[PDB]
Protein backbone atom coordinates (compact mmCIF):
# COMPACT_ATOMS: atom_id res chain seq x y z
CA UNK A 1 0.00 0.00 0.00
CA UNK A 2 1.27 3.59 -0.61
CA UNK A 3 1.55 6.71 1.46
CA UNK A 4 0.87 9.87 -0.12
CA UNK A 5 1.88 13.45 1.05
CA UNK A 6 0.32 16.92 0.33
CA UNK A 7 0.28 18.17 -3.56
CA UNK A 8 -0.59 21.34 -5.20
CA UNK A 9 -3.77 21.27 -8.13
CA UNK A 10 -5.97 24.16 -9.89
CA UNK A 11 -9.69 24.12 -9.39
CA UNK A 12 -11.51 22.72 -12.66
CA UNK A 13 -15.61 22.52 -11.96
CA UNK A 14 -18.12 23.95 -9.47
CA UNK A 15 -21.10 22.41 -10.37
CA UNK A 16 -21.66 19.20 -7.89
CA UNK A 17 -24.61 16.98 -9.25
CA UNK A 18 -25.22 16.09 -5.68
CA UNK A 19 -25.68 19.68 -3.97
CA UNK A 20 -23.08 19.59 -1.30
CA UNK A 21 -20.45 21.67 -2.09
CA UNK A 22 -17.42 20.09 -3.86
CA UNK A 23 -15.26 20.51 -6.64
CA UNK A 24 -13.04 19.22 -9.27
CA UNK A 25 -9.27 19.89 -9.53
CA UNK A 26 -6.53 19.08 -12.51
CA UNK A 27 -3.33 17.92 -10.83
CA UNK A 28 0.58 18.87 -12.25
CA UNK A 29 1.07 15.43 -13.77
CA UNK A 30 -2.23 15.69 -15.83
CA UNK A 31 -1.18 20.07 -17.33
CA UNK A 32 0.49 18.85 -19.95
CA UNK A 33 -1.88 16.74 -21.54
CA UNK A 34 -4.94 17.34 -19.88
CA UNK A 35 -7.61 15.87 -17.20
CA UNK A 36 -9.16 16.31 -14.15
CA UNK A 37 -10.19 14.15 -11.09
CA UNK A 38 -13.73 13.13 -9.02
CA UNK A 39 -15.67 15.36 -6.97
CA UNK A 40 -13.94 15.83 -3.37
CA UNK A 41 -14.54 17.98 -0.28
CA UNK A 42 -13.56 21.43 0.57
CA UNK A 43 -12.44 22.31 4.23
CA UNK A 44 -13.66 25.42 6.18
CA UNK A 45 -13.06 27.35 9.37
CA UNK A 46 -16.36 26.62 10.23
CA UNK A 47 -19.37 24.47 9.47
CA UNK A 48 -22.67 23.03 10.85
CA UNK A 49 -25.96 23.59 11.62
CA UNK A 50 -28.87 24.35 14.08
CA UNK A 51 -31.93 24.24 14.56
CA UNK A 52 -32.50 28.08 13.34
CA UNK A 53 -30.20 27.11 10.66
CA UNK A 54 -31.15 23.88 9.15
CA UNK A 55 -28.50 24.00 6.52
CA UNK A 56 -25.09 26.03 5.92
CA UNK A 57 -24.04 27.01 9.13
CA UNK A 58 -20.73 28.68 8.83
CA UNK A 59 -18.46 30.19 6.46
CA UNK A 60 -19.25 29.34 2.63
CA UNK A 61 -16.86 30.80 0.19
CA UNK A 62 -16.68 28.25 -2.75
CA UNK A 63 -13.42 28.11 -5.04
CA UNK A 64 -14.16 29.51 -8.36
CA UNK A 65 -12.23 27.58 -11.21
CA UNK A 66 -9.02 28.69 -12.12
CA UNK A 67 -7.79 28.90 -8.21
CA UNK A 68 -4.63 27.15 -7.10
CA UNK A 69 -5.41 24.69 -4.07
CA UNK A 70 -3.44 22.48 -1.79
CA UNK A 71 -4.60 18.71 -1.41
CA UNK A 72 -4.33 16.43 1.28
CA UNK A 73 -5.11 12.57 1.42
CA UNK A 74 -6.69 11.45 4.51
CA UNK A 75 -5.27 8.68 6.46
CA UNK A 76 -2.40 8.62 3.91
CA UNK A 77 -4.50 7.07 1.35
CA UNK A 78 -4.54 8.26 -2.24
CA UNK A 79 -7.84 7.31 -3.32
CA UNK A 80 -9.10 9.92 -0.54
CA UNK A 81 -8.32 13.47 -1.32
CA UNK A 82 -9.62 16.76 -0.33
CA UNK A 83 -9.15 20.63 -0.35
CA UNK A 84 -6.88 22.00 2.43
CA UNK A 85 -6.69 25.90 1.54
CA UNK A 86 -5.83 28.11 -1.74
CA UNK A 87 -2.35 30.06 -2.03
CA UNK A 88 -1.59 33.14 -3.33
CA UNK A 89 1.86 33.56 -5.57
CA UNK A 90 3.02 35.62 -8.79
CA UNK A 91 -0.47 35.91 -11.23
CA UNK A 92 -2.55 37.29 -8.55
CA UNK A 93 -1.25 38.76 -5.76
CA UNK A 94 0.01 42.22 -5.22
CA UNK A 95 1.35 41.53 -1.99
CA UNK A 96 0.68 43.75 2.22
CA UNK A 97 0.65 47.45 2.28
CA UNK A 98 3.47 49.35 3.88
CA UNK A 99 3.66 47.77 7.76
CA UNK A 100 0.93 45.64 6.90
CA UNK A 101 -1.66 47.91 7.63
CA UNK A 102 -5.07 46.37 5.25
CA UNK A 103 -6.59 43.34 6.19
CA UNK A 104 -9.65 42.81 3.85
CA UNK A 105 -12.77 40.34 2.35
CA UNK A 106 -13.36 40.76 -1.18
CA UNK A 107 -15.58 38.64 -4.17
CA UNK A 108 -15.81 38.99 -7.86
CA UNK A 109 -18.18 41.41 -8.33
CA UNK A 110 -15.88 43.87 -6.20
CA UNK A 111 -17.51 43.44 -3.12
CA UNK A 112 -15.65 45.16 -0.30
CA UNK A 113 -14.93 45.01 3.87
CA UNK A 114 -12.11 46.61 4.75
CA UNK A 115 -9.79 47.24 7.77
CA UNK A 116 -7.00 50.02 7.84
CA UNK A 117 -4.60 49.99 10.76
CA UNK A 118 -2.80 53.45 9.61
CA UNK A 119 -3.27 56.18 12.69
CA UNK A 120 -1.09 58.41 10.48
CA UNK A 121 -4.31 58.77 8.39
CA UNK A 122 -6.52 56.61 6.40
CA UNK A 123 -7.60 55.11 9.39
CA UNK A 124 -11.16 52.95 9.97
CA UNK A 125 -13.83 50.62 8.68
CA UNK A 126 -15.02 50.35 4.91
CA UNK A 127 -17.82 48.85 3.22
CA UNK A 128 -18.93 49.58 -0.06
CA UNK A 129 -19.49 48.24 -3.27
CA UNK A 130 -17.94 49.44 -7.36
CA UNK A 131 -21.22 51.46 -7.69
CA UNK A 132 -20.83 53.62 -5.10
CA UNK A 133 -22.49 52.80 -2.53
CA UNK A 134 -20.28 53.53 0.81
CA UNK A 135 -20.53 53.33 4.60
CA UNK A 136 -17.18 54.94 6.00
CA UNK A 137 -16.16 54.61 9.92
CA UNK A 138 -13.48 57.10 10.50
CA UNK A 139 -11.62 56.78 13.23
CA UNK A 140 -9.09 60.21 12.96
CA UNK A 141 -11.96 62.79 12.73
CA UNK A 142 -14.43 60.54 14.95
CA UNK A 143 -17.19 60.95 11.91
CA UNK A 144 -19.82 58.50 10.02
CA UNK A 145 -20.57 59.12 6.03
CA UNK A 146 -23.23 57.63 4.06
CA UNK A 147 -22.91 57.76 0.49
CA UNK A 148 -26.20 56.45 -2.04
CA UNK A 149 -25.86 57.58 -5.84
CA UNK A 150 -29.58 57.62 -5.92
CA UNK A 151 -31.68 57.49 -2.91
CA UNK A 152 -31.22 56.81 1.14
CA UNK A 153 -34.55 55.16 2.66
CA UNK A 154 -34.63 55.25 6.67
CA UNK B 1 31.71 -12.15 -16.15
CA UNK B 2 29.53 -9.51 -18.40
CA UNK B 3 26.04 -9.45 -18.18
CA UNK B 4 22.81 -7.48 -19.54
CA UNK B 5 19.01 -6.38 -18.68
CA UNK B 6 16.39 -4.65 -19.92
CA UNK B 7 15.52 -1.31 -18.79
CA UNK B 8 13.05 1.59 -19.88
CA UNK B 9 14.46 4.62 -21.16
CA UNK B 10 10.65 6.32 -21.90
CA UNK B 11 10.60 8.82 -18.92
CA UNK B 12 9.94 12.45 -18.04
CA UNK B 13 10.00 15.05 -15.18
CA UNK B 14 8.13 17.67 -14.55
CA UNK B 15 8.30 20.64 -11.94
CA UNK B 16 6.15 23.99 -10.88
CA UNK B 17 7.45 27.27 -9.83
CA UNK B 18 4.90 29.30 -8.50
CA UNK B 19 7.69 32.59 -7.87
CA UNK B 20 8.29 32.57 -11.44
CA UNK B 21 4.59 31.32 -12.93
CA UNK B 22 6.32 29.04 -14.69
CA UNK B 23 6.09 24.92 -15.67
CA UNK B 24 9.16 23.37 -16.83
CA UNK B 25 9.68 19.75 -18.56
CA UNK B 26 11.99 17.60 -19.20
CA UNK B 27 12.09 14.13 -21.15
CA UNK B 28 14.38 11.42 -21.71
CA UNK B 29 17.93 12.21 -23.11
CA UNK B 30 20.83 10.95 -25.43
CA UNK B 31 23.35 8.16 -24.09
CA UNK B 32 27.62 9.22 -23.67
CA UNK B 33 29.14 6.48 -22.57
CA UNK B 34 27.85 2.70 -24.28
CA UNK B 35 29.86 -0.62 -25.04
CA UNK B 36 28.63 -3.20 -27.64
CA UNK B 37 26.37 -4.83 -24.79
CA UNK B 38 24.95 -1.94 -23.95
CA UNK B 39 23.66 -1.23 -27.69
CA UNK B 40 22.32 -4.59 -27.51
CA UNK B 41 20.66 -4.48 -24.31
CA UNK B 42 18.27 -1.14 -25.14
CA UNK B 43 17.48 -2.71 -29.15
CA UNK B 44 16.19 -5.35 -27.77
CA UNK B 45 14.18 -3.07 -24.78
CA UNK B 46 12.78 -0.79 -27.13
CA UNK B 47 9.83 -2.11 -27.74
CA UNK B 48 8.74 -3.31 -24.15
CA UNK B 49 8.34 -0.04 -23.28
CA UNK B 50 5.74 2.55 -26.03
CA UNK B 51 4.19 4.53 -22.91
CA UNK C 1 30.88 -16.29 -30.33
CA UNK C 2 30.78 -12.99 -28.71
CA UNK C 3 28.81 -11.66 -26.07
CA UNK C 4 27.14 -9.26 -27.43
CA UNK C 5 25.44 -11.63 -30.42
CA UNK C 6 24.80 -14.02 -27.23
CA UNK C 7 22.86 -10.76 -25.64
CA UNK C 8 20.61 -10.86 -28.69
CA UNK C 9 18.31 -13.28 -26.90
CA UNK C 10 16.68 -10.68 -24.49
CA UNK C 11 13.00 -11.05 -24.11
CA UNK C 12 13.01 -14.41 -26.53
CA UNK C 13 10.59 -17.36 -25.55
CA UNK C 14 11.39 -20.26 -23.29
CA UNK C 15 9.38 -23.57 -23.36
CA UNK C 16 9.99 -26.22 -20.28
CA UNK C 17 7.66 -29.37 -20.33
CA UNK C 18 7.87 -32.35 -17.74
CA UNK C 19 6.88 -35.82 -18.48
CA UNK C 20 6.25 -38.51 -16.34
CA UNK C 21 6.22 -41.59 -18.41
CA UNK C 22 4.84 -44.04 -15.88
CA UNK C 23 1.61 -42.88 -15.79
CA UNK C 24 1.43 -39.85 -18.89
CA UNK C 25 0.84 -36.99 -17.15
CA UNK C 26 2.87 -33.49 -18.02
CA UNK C 27 3.39 -29.88 -16.99
CA UNK C 28 3.97 -27.09 -19.16
CA UNK C 29 5.49 -23.49 -18.55
CA UNK C 30 6.21 -20.75 -20.88
CA UNK C 31 8.00 -17.20 -20.14
CA UNK C 32 10.29 -14.85 -21.81
CA UNK C 33 14.00 -13.50 -20.83
CA UNK C 34 15.02 -10.79 -18.57
CA UNK C 35 18.54 -11.37 -17.92
CA UNK C 36 21.70 -12.54 -19.22
CA UNK C 37 25.37 -13.68 -18.14
CA UNK C 38 28.52 -14.81 -19.95
CA UNK C 39 30.97 -15.80 -17.35
CA UNK C 40 34.54 -17.67 -17.92
CA UNK C 41 37.19 -19.13 -15.69
CA UNK C 42 40.78 -20.52 -15.98
CA UNK C 43 40.61 -19.91 -19.28
CA UNK C 44 38.24 -22.89 -20.48
CA UNK C 45 35.64 -21.85 -22.97
CA UNK C 46 32.88 -20.53 -20.73
CA UNK C 47 28.92 -20.63 -20.10
CA UNK C 48 25.74 -19.37 -20.00
CA UNK C 49 23.11 -18.43 -17.67
CA UNK C 50 20.09 -17.23 -19.30
CA UNK C 51 17.48 -15.56 -16.15
CA UNK C 52 13.23 -14.64 -17.01
CA UNK C 53 10.27 -16.02 -15.62
CA UNK C 54 6.28 -14.84 -16.04
CA UNK C 55 5.32 -11.79 -18.73
CA UNK C 56 4.37 -10.16 -15.29
CA UNK C 57 7.86 -9.96 -14.63
CA UNK C 58 8.38 -7.33 -17.58
CA UNK C 59 5.30 -5.12 -15.87
CA UNK C 60 8.08 -4.16 -13.61
CA UNK C 61 10.23 -1.60 -14.52
CA UNK C 62 8.03 1.81 -15.04
CA UNK C 63 6.83 3.44 -11.84
CA UNK C 64 4.52 6.53 -12.98
CA UNK C 65 1.07 8.52 -12.35
CA UNK C 66 -1.83 8.60 -13.04
CA UNK C 67 -5.97 7.86 -12.28
CA UNK C 68 -9.15 6.28 -13.22
CA UNK C 69 -12.93 8.23 -12.84
CA UNK C 70 -16.01 5.99 -12.60
CA UNK C 71 -15.09 2.59 -14.20
CA UNK C 72 -14.97 -1.13 -13.01
CA UNK C 73 -12.38 -3.75 -12.46
CA UNK C 74 -13.25 -5.16 -16.17
CA UNK C 75 -12.53 -1.66 -17.94
CA UNK C 76 -9.19 -1.26 -15.39
CA UNK C 77 -7.38 -4.01 -16.37
CA UNK C 78 -7.72 -4.20 -19.90
CA UNK C 79 -6.53 -0.42 -20.25
CA UNK C 80 -3.27 -1.40 -17.87
CA UNK C 81 -2.50 -4.09 -20.46
CA UNK C 82 -3.42 -2.08 -23.49
CA UNK C 83 -1.07 -0.14 -23.17
CA UNK C 84 2.63 -2.33 -22.51
CA UNK C 85 4.49 -3.98 -25.17
CA UNK C 86 4.62 -7.20 -23.75
CA UNK C 87 2.01 -9.91 -25.61
CA UNK C 88 -0.07 -12.22 -23.15
CA UNK C 89 -3.30 -14.26 -23.11
CA UNK C 90 -5.59 -12.86 -20.52
CA UNK C 91 -9.48 -14.10 -19.16
CA UNK C 92 -10.39 -11.05 -17.88
CA UNK C 93 -13.40 -12.21 -15.03
CA UNK C 94 -13.63 -10.51 -11.99
CA UNK C 95 -16.31 -10.88 -9.61
CA UNK C 96 -17.17 -7.59 -8.56
CA UNK C 97 -18.66 -6.08 -11.43
CA UNK C 98 -19.88 -2.03 -9.99
CA UNK C 99 -18.41 0.86 -10.68
CA UNK C 100 -15.51 2.35 -8.27
CA UNK C 101 -15.78 5.90 -8.35
CA UNK C 102 -12.11 7.22 -8.20
CA UNK D 1 15.63 11.23 1.69
CA UNK D 2 14.22 12.14 4.35
CA UNK D 3 10.07 12.98 5.56
CA UNK D 4 8.98 16.04 7.06
CA UNK D 5 5.87 16.14 9.52
CA UNK D 6 4.36 19.34 10.44
CA UNK D 7 5.66 21.48 13.47
CA UNK D 8 5.25 24.96 15.72
CA UNK D 9 7.42 28.00 14.77
CA UNK D 10 7.26 31.96 15.29
CA UNK D 11 6.43 34.56 12.34
CA UNK D 12 9.59 37.78 12.53
CA UNK D 13 8.92 39.41 9.71
CA UNK D 14 6.25 40.49 6.96
CA UNK D 15 8.78 42.43 4.84
CA UNK D 16 8.52 40.88 1.12
CA UNK D 17 10.73 41.95 -0.96
CA UNK D 18 9.19 40.51 -3.89
CA UNK D 19 5.53 41.76 -3.15
CA UNK D 20 3.48 38.66 -2.85
CA UNK D 21 2.48 37.99 0.82
CA UNK D 22 4.97 36.04 2.37
CA UNK D 23 6.46 35.31 6.00
CA UNK D 24 9.82 35.19 7.67
CA UNK D 25 9.34 32.52 11.00
CA UNK D 26 11.79 30.97 13.42
CA UNK D 27 11.86 27.07 14.36
CA UNK D 28 12.13 26.10 18.33
CA UNK D 29 15.80 24.67 17.24
CA UNK D 30 16.34 28.39 16.28
CA UNK D 31 15.15 29.75 19.90
CA UNK D 32 18.41 29.29 21.72
CA UNK D 33 20.82 31.02 19.70
CA UNK D 34 19.09 32.36 17.00
CA UNK D 35 17.99 32.16 12.99
CA UNK D 36 15.58 32.72 10.66
CA UNK D 37 14.17 30.75 7.52
CA UNK D 38 13.57 31.74 4.03
CA UNK D 39 10.16 33.31 2.93
CA UNK D 40 7.26 31.24 2.91
CA UNK D 41 3.76 30.95 1.39
CA UNK D 42 0.67 31.14 3.43
CA UNK D 43 -2.45 29.39 2.90
CA UNK D 44 -5.88 31.54 3.09
CA UNK D 45 -9.69 30.01 3.17
CA UNK D 46 -9.95 32.29 -0.01
CA UNK D 47 -7.80 33.07 -2.40
CA UNK D 48 -7.98 34.39 -6.55
CA UNK D 49 -8.05 37.04 -9.12
CA UNK D 50 -11.68 37.59 -11.31
CA UNK D 51 -11.81 39.75 -14.42
CA UNK D 52 -13.25 42.63 -12.20
CA UNK D 53 -10.73 42.43 -9.21
CA UNK D 54 -7.40 41.81 -10.90
CA UNK D 55 -5.15 41.26 -7.78
CA UNK D 56 -5.71 39.99 -4.24
CA UNK D 57 -9.52 38.82 -4.00
CA UNK D 58 -10.31 36.49 -1.42
CA UNK D 59 -9.20 36.92 2.57
CA UNK D 60 -6.02 38.51 2.71
CA UNK D 61 -5.04 38.56 6.94
CA UNK D 62 -1.39 37.96 7.17
CA UNK D 63 0.41 37.07 10.11
CA UNK D 64 2.24 39.52 12.37
CA UNK D 65 5.64 39.09 14.26
CA UNK D 66 5.43 36.98 17.41
CA UNK D 67 2.52 34.65 16.16
CA UNK D 68 2.54 31.33 17.03
CA UNK D 69 1.85 29.19 13.66
CA UNK D 70 2.08 25.72 12.33
CA UNK D 71 4.03 24.75 9.15
CA UNK D 72 3.16 21.98 6.71
CA UNK D 73 5.94 20.40 3.94
CA UNK D 74 4.68 19.90 0.52
CA UNK D 75 5.54 15.94 -0.65
CA UNK D 76 7.12 15.71 2.88
CA UNK D 77 10.03 17.65 1.65
CA UNK D 78 11.87 19.56 4.56
CA UNK D 79 13.08 21.95 2.08
CA UNK D 80 9.27 23.26 1.07
CA UNK D 81 7.73 24.61 4.28
CA UNK D 82 4.43 26.62 3.82
CA UNK D 83 2.23 28.17 6.87
CA UNK D 84 -0.61 26.11 7.53
CA UNK D 85 -2.41 28.54 10.28
CA UNK D 86 -2.34 30.35 13.58
CA UNK D 87 -2.98 29.18 17.12
CA UNK D 88 -3.86 30.23 20.13
CA UNK D 89 -2.66 29.33 23.81
CA UNK D 90 -1.91 30.49 27.49
CA UNK D 91 -0.03 34.13 26.29
CA UNK D 92 -2.32 34.56 23.62
CA UNK D 93 -6.09 34.03 24.64
CA UNK D 94 -9.48 34.43 26.98
CA UNK D 95 -11.03 31.62 25.74
CA UNK D 96 -14.74 31.14 24.68
CA UNK D 97 -17.71 33.25 26.58
CA UNK D 98 -20.30 31.14 28.59
CA UNK D 99 -22.06 29.14 26.69
CA UNK D 100 -19.74 30.15 23.33
CA UNK D 101 -22.24 32.97 22.98
CA UNK D 102 -19.55 35.31 21.24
Amino acid sequence: MPVAYPEMARVVSNDDPKNQGRVKVQFMWQEVDGGESYWMRVQSPDAGKSEQVAKNRGFVFIPEPGDLVMVGFEQGNPDRPYVTGSLFYKANSEGAATDNTVKSMRTRSGHTLEFKDDEGGDWGITLRDINGNVIHLNSKDKNIDITAPETITL
Amino acid sequence: SINATIRSLNHSTYEFDPVNDKFYYDYSGTPKGATLGSRSAEKCSEPIFPT
Amino acid sequence: IGPDVIFKQLGEKVSIIMTHHESGEKTEFHGLISDIHVEGFDGNQGFVILEGGSPTILLDRDPAMDCYVEQNLNTIVSDILDKSGVKMNVTNNPKHTDIIPY
